[PDB]
């Protein structure tokens, strides 16, 4: 339920 | 499907379909097939729209310039004239009608826009525009306007833009350069903003559309107005002493109007193709024929040479010319309807105030010169978005009804988010959303590329649109709530070092996703998607990606 920050920069790489 | 041993003709309301329909009558009574004339609306856009499905009307009246269009897509018929018949209309009109070397409709006539105004108000109409502003000044005085015609159609703004050096397609050799577009250089740019800063002044109103002028004029409320031949009868009708002479010119220079030729077309999915020959040859283009439709609203000046000879001796026929002559014959290539869409919003942009001059001519100019690879980036974007998605465990456990809910409205905001950190600038070439809101959508978007948001910023604000509480009936809605308040303290901590410009960037920031939120779901669909896979229905699609239904 917590650290959802380092989940969604790893998820978005895929628009770098 | 487009019925055999019947004629359905559609021809624009503002033409004399009365006259035509008695045309009609006396065809009826004497073939014994049945006649309906109809007049929808956007008839310049709605035949295209049933013709390829292969139903609609089986004859099409409209100026020259869409017919080359309707050609190419093949939904016309190339009309079989005998050498005797072609004799008897001007060869000058039968141009407007030839495409690629083939007749592909009927010359009715030729119509051109003059300046029509009221001599008891105006004993002489101006010679130039500037002398128009100070002409308004003392009228009002009275309770009354100087000009007033429609500005929701670049057709009637069209003279004063072209009048310093604005231009459709440069052409050159006897042909089109479908490159070269003047709607953005010198010319077109001071016409264009002559037009806004009347707006400005109080001297015309923005939203003046071709209703308001017409009632303006013939109830005496306005000194003058531009429109053409058919508006002359409903003036007639009303206690009104007009006169028909030519346009203002503007810089010294004559306001060149686009000149058209009314023509009739036959459906190339008609099984009536005779009949329709038999009936716009020997009953239509007829001295009785055109006399009986010229009778409702004039036609200008007709293509039938001996019908014309007569009305010839007309004083306002004769404006009609000295101004067509000013100006020069419409395109008809099939790029013609982008050029149309692109400076119809143009001008009704920058005369709204939702974009300068500048702005306007800059987006109309690229448009009109059109590549779909706006939309296949829109695909990318969204293919990506749905990577993103299948990722981040945090969405991936989340209830089934629950990732159903919060993508049903939110795949709006995290597409325009995608399109955004993508660095892709759109093209949007239309050739209906409204203006307001297109224009809405390119400002935020816009405003995101200005920003220069970076990799953390997007992923954290991504994260909160997605798990969005308020999204009703949520199961994990508290679970949600505190994930979207984790990515809003990432959002800020990514922001904290600041000493003062930061402060300002986190609320720029969060206001524009908010805007984000505020798009029509259907919008971004008609602007990306279904000019590449006809009607689609993206929840529908995006639940099939992640495996949802
Ligand atoms: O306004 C753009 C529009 O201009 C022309 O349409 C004219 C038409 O030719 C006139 O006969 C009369 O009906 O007014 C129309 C404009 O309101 C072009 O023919 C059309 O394709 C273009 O979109």
């Amino acid at each position: 339920m917590h650290r959802v920050s380092a989940a969604l920069e790893e998820a978005n790489k895929v628009f770098l | 499907k487009i019925e055999e041993g019947k004629l359905v003709i559609w021809i624009n309301g503002d033409k004399g379909y009365n006259g035509l329909a008695e045309v009609g009558k006396k065809f009826e009574k004497d073939t014994g097939i049945k006649v309906t004339v109809e007049h929808p609306d956007k008839l310049e856009e709605k035949f295209p729209q049933v013709a390829a499905t292969g139903d609609g009307p089986d004859i099409i009246f409209w100026a020259h310039d869409r017919f080359g269009g309707y050609a190419q897509s093949g939904l016309l018929a190339e009309i079989t004239p005998d050498k005797a018949f072609q004799d008897k209309l001007y060869p000058f009109t039968w141009d407007a009608v030839r495409y690629n070397g083939k007749l592909i409709a009927y010359p009715i006539a030729v119509e051109a826009l003059s300046l029509i105004y009221n001599k008891d108000l105006l004993p002489n109409p101006p010679k130039t525009w500037e002398e128009i502003p100070a002409l308004d000044k003392e009228l009002k005085a009275k309770g009354k306007s100087a000009l007033m015609f429609n500005l929701q159609e670049p057709y009637f703004t069209w003279p004063l833009i072209a009048a310093d050096g604005g231009y459709a397609f440069k052409y050159e050799n006897g042909k089109y350069d479908i490159k070269d577009v003047g709607v953005d250089n010198a010319g077109a740019k001071a016409g264009l903003t002559f037009l806004v800063d009347l707006i400005k002044n109080k001297h015309m109103n923005a939203d003046t559309d071709y209703s308001i002028a017409e009632a303006a004029f013939n109830k005496g409320e306005t000194a003058m107005t531009i429109n053409g031949p058919w508006a002359w009868s409903n003036i007639d009708t009303s206690k009104v002493n007009y006169g028909v002479t030519v346009l203002p010119t503007f810089k010294g220079q004559p306001s060149k109007p686009f000149v058209g030729v009314l023509s009739a077309g036959i459906n190339a999915a008609s099984p009536n193709k005779e009949l329709a020959k038999e009936f716009l040859e020997n009953y239509l283009l007829t001295d009785e024929g055109l006399e009986a439709v010229n009778k409702d609203k004039p036609l200008g000046a007709v293509a039938l040479k001996s019908y014309e000879e007569e009305l010839a001796k007309d004083p306002r026929i004769a404006a009609t010319m000295e101004n067509a002559q000013k100006g020069e014959i419409m395109p008809n290539i099939p790029q013609m309807s982008a050029f149309w869409y692109a400076v119809r919003t143009a001008v009704i942009n920058a005369a709204s105030g939702r974009q300068t001059v500048d702005e306007a001519l800059k987006d109309a100019q690229t448009n009109a010169a059109a590549p779909h690879r706006t939309c296949r980036e829109a695909l990318d974007v969204l293919a990506k978005t749905v990577a993103f998605l299948r990722n981040l465990p945090s969405f991936c456990h989340l209830p089934h009804d629950d990732q159903r809910r919060l993508l049903e409205c939110c795949w709006g905001p995290l597409f325009l988010l995608g399109l955004a950190q993508d660095a892709v600038t759109f093209e949007v070439a239309e050739a209906q959303p409204s203006l307001a809101a297109v224009q809405w959508l390119q400002r935020c978007l816009e405003s995101f590329w200005s920003l220069e948001l970076g990799p953390k910023e997007y992923a954290y604000l991504k994260g909160t649109i997605l798990f969005n509480p308020d999204v009703p009936g949520l199961r994990a809605s508290c679970h949600i709530a505190h994930l979207q308040q984790e990515a809003h303290w990432a959002l800020c901590e990514v922001l904290e070092p600041w000493y003062p410009a930061s402060q300002g960037r986190l609320a720029r920031i969060l206001l524009m996703a908010s805007t984000l939120r505020n798009i029509p779901g259907t919008l971004l669909v008609d602007l990306f998607f279904r000019p590449i896979m006809g009607d689609v229905d993206i929840t529908e699609l995006l639940e099939d990606m992640l495996l949802l239904r």
